[PDB]
RNA sequence: UUCAAAUGAGAACUUUGAAGACUGAAGUGGGGAAAGGUUCCACGUCAACAGCAGUUGGACGUGGGUUAGUCGAUCCUAAGA
RNA sequence: AUAUGGAUUCUUCACGGUAACGUAACUGAAUGUGGAGACGUCGGCGCGAGCCCUGGGAGGAGUUAUCUUUUCUUCUUAACAGCUUAUCACCCCGGAAUUGGUUUAUCCGGAGAUGGGGUCUUAUGGCUGGAAGAGGCCAGCACCUUUGCUGGCUCCGGUGCGCUUGUGACGGCCCGUGAAAAUCCACAGGAAGGAAUAGUUUUCAUGCCAGGUCGUACUGAUAACCGCAGCAGGUCUCCAAGGUGAACAGCCUCUAGUUGAUAGAAUAAUGUAGAUAAGGGAAGUCGGCAAAAUAGAUCCGUAACUUCGGGAUAAGGAUUGGCUCUAAGGGUCGCGAUCAACUUAGAACUGGUACGGACAAGGGGAAUCUGACUGUCUAAUUAAAACAUAGCAUUGCGAUGGUCAGAAAGUGAUGUUGACGCAAU
């Protein structure tokens, strides 16, 4: 997941099983003050949902990731 | 000598699972799924194929222009010219005969 | 419609293990034209100047044939381990030591 | 995807208010039997389709580059 | 089985998380009698009958 | 089936190279449906299991991995319920 | 969601063509009608695609005592878009016996052939855009390294009872004539709505926004499924190279994949599996059980009997290699030129008389009992003469009915049926 942050400008999140793509996009914009290009989601084999959130070109996923605190 | 596989999860050779082998810009043979061929619209009186009407699947007629789906004449995309000709001749002759039967 | 074929033999010649005169003579007696050898009736001409080998032909000839004859001559003198027939541009070849 | 042949309709595409980029492609191609020539292809990236103008005259290709709008972004090769 | 319903996959997820040995610090508790995981399941021995 | 090297406390069985063979395109090849459910992949590791062996493994321990407006489900009706 | 451009209107809701019909567009409510969705199987023929085969040329590799202008390998083009491309069908002119046209297959013409000129469906193919910037094949340079950089070429053809597959026009067959619905379009109809200082068209072009939810790894089997298991069992389907040959047969090979099944030494008896035998030839045995013999192709020849269709590959004979030649069988162009297929027949020569040289591959005849035939059954001891079958005959019934079902019912099967039917033997 860290490679996508550095290379693909994509942030990877674990999200609620009840949330759809509309809610994930809205939550990311409000929590982090960024813009979202598209969202891809999947259900992991352990029963949790993972979302691939790609930001627009005006934003960098690397500087947002360390602003949150993880690296 | 290069062999191909289905690109969907249907493994059976049904009508909706027909394929055609093509060669890609990458230099390899790959299967291509083709849809079922369309059928020409037929005349409503004699059942013959209509001239000047595009041959498409039913839902594809909603994307093409009206000129593709009609002929500039009465009963354009419904009946052929010969059947329309018989309708006009029959309509005129019978109505004339009705007048002389009245008198 | 005569096509020109040129072979650069400077690299093996400067070492002293290759004889350009012998190579040119070998091509004269082995290029088959319209059948057997010896029918070079003003159709295939091979020249020599000590640094390059130029073959001018109007009859049936190709670069693949030229490489085929060179390899036969190369092994006849036991020189396949050091000399390789390499094409730089179209219809322009060289021997690499 | 769509090839344009008229020079007049090419110039209006470059200022259609929805075009941002264009590219110039130079191909060295041979004629029917003789020496090669320089082929220049002008591609305009529209919102829904890509328009390509192909001209085989080197002299006319130079004039079109000069008349190309400066606002439009041009990619060379 | 590649095309599976959500009910089947959800039960598959639960079985995946239960397929672990006994935590070690459990054996050190006061008055502990649990020695190993008695409900361990392996795909080669007993089927889930799901 | 054979030779050599590497690894290891330990090699007829692990790895690499060389050689000899076979499946011979209705295959011992390349994909799927039903079914199984993590067996997929990496690292660590050999008490038990692989009816010889084992440094190897579909084993053991710990983790990683399944991204769709266009592929399916979803919609339609069939025998029927 | 909506603007612009274009089109249309002061003859309000467009024009052209004799016509088939054509186009960038070129109002259409209720209601009605039609089409598409939408269909069997077999046979030969036409065409397309991929593959196979092959020539020239530009690269790389292998062999080289000798021979081999040689052996192997790379030379590719997606969805989509514009123009164009067709058997069939149709339109106009014209009016046919001295009947013509015409398919491998004999059907068509005064209900208008042949012929001349046109229109149309776009399966399909060609060119161009996509697109060489990709991918593929090589050469020359740096270099522990994050690792690249610069160069060239990627071209033009041929062939077909070939293979796989798609499709078209036809033909054979039935007491069998071989789904439904959602959904989409067209037409008929004319309710309304619209122009002159102005409106309508989102079925013409361009531009704007959004498209949720669940599945998606891997095996698919001599180890991932089911058989107590890592069991020689069982379990649906797609893709399919070269040679030999009629062949998806057997045998050998390329691509790809495996090289796994406890091993070492020795070679007694008895076994299991595979084989050969002098002379005799079923004397063996309940019984020719088992094994042997026959075997492809070409030619010659072929009985009793018969429902005339068969029997029949009846029976019984001859031939088959290699090599060098001969003859016949075509296409395309202006009697010549030129190009390209394996089919058949025949003749010399040659040999340890061998030649369907491995592989592959019918024993046959004279009669009796019995069932007509193809078909079906005792999964795990019986495949038959048993069952079924067409044919034949008998029986019941005209619906307030016959046969049968149900605890009951304002309940059911035959019956989406009607004696050329249904039901019972
Ligand atoms: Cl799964
Ligand atoms: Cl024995
Ligand atoms: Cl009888
Ligand atoms: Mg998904
Ligand atoms: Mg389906
Ligand atoms: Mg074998
Ligand atoms: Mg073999
Ligand atoms: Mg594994
Ligand atoms: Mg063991
Ligand atoms: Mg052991
Ligand atoms: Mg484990
Ligand atoms: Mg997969
Ligand atoms: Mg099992
Ligand atoms: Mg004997
Ligand atoms: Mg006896
Ligand atoms: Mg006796
Ligand atoms: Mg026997
Ligand atoms: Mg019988
Ligand atoms: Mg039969
Ligand atoms: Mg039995
Ligand atoms: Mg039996
Ligand atoms: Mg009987
Ligand atoms: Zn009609």
């Amino acid at each position: 997941a860290m490679k996508k942050v550095e290379d693909g400008n994509i942030l990877v999140f674990q999200v609620s099983m009840k949330a759809n793509k509309y809610q994930i996009k809205k939550a990311v914009k409000e929590l982090y003050e960024v813009d979202v290009l598209k969202v891809n989601t999947l259900v992991r084999p352990n029963g949790t949902k993972k979302a691939y959130v790609r930001l627009t070109a005006d934003y960098d996923a690397l500087d947002i990731a360390n602003r949150i605190g993880y690296i | 000598a290069q062999r191909v596989t289905f690109r969907r999860r249907n493994p059976y050779n049904t009508r909706s699972n027909k394929i055609k082998v093509v060669k890609t810009p990458g230099g390899i043979l790959r299967a291509q799924h083709v849809k079922k061929l369309a059928t020409r619209p037929k005349c409503g009186d004699c059942g013959s194929a209509l001239q000047g009407i595009s041959t498409l699947r039913p839902r594809q007629y909603a994307t093409v222009s009206k000129t593709h789906k009609t002929v500039s004449r009465a009963y354009g995309g419904s009946r052929c010219a010969n059947c329309v000709k018989e309708r006009i001749i029959r309509a005129f002759l019978i109505e004339e005969q009705k007048i002389v039967k009245k008198v | 419609i005569a096509k020109t074929f040129t072979v650069d033999v400077s690299s093996p010649t400067e070492n002293g293990v290759f004889d350009p005169a012998s190579y040119a003579k070998y091509l004269i007696d082995h290029i088959k034209v319209e059948g057997a050898v010896g029918n070079l009736g003003n159709a295939v001409t091979v020249t020599e100047d000590g640094t390059v080998v130029t073959v001018v032909s109007t009859a049936k000839f190709s670069g693949k044939y030229l490489k085929y004859l060179t390899k036969k001559y190369l092994k006849k003198n036991q020189l396949r381990d050091w000399i390789r027939f390499v094409s730089t541009k179209t219809n322009e070849y060289r021997l690499a030591f | 995807a769509r090839e344009i042949t008229d020079i007049k309709q090419f110039l209006e595409l470059t200022r259609r208010a929805d075009v941002k980029t264009a590219t110039v492609k130079i191909n060295k191609k041979l004629n029917k039997a003789g020496k090669p020539f320089r082929q220049t292809k002008f591609k305009v990236r529209g919102s829904s389709s890509l328009y390509t103008l192909v001209i085989n005259d080197a002299g006319k290709a130079k004039k079109l580059i000069q008349s190309l709008p400066p606002t439009l972004k041009v990619n060379r090769l | 089985a590649a095309q599976k319903s959500f009910r089947i996959k959800q039960k598959m997820a639960k079985a995946k998380k239960q397929n672990r040995p006994l935590p070690q610090w459990i054996r050190l508790r006061t008055n502990n009698t649990i020695r190993y995981n008695a409900k361990r399941r392996n795909w080669r021995r007993t089927k889930m009958n799901i």
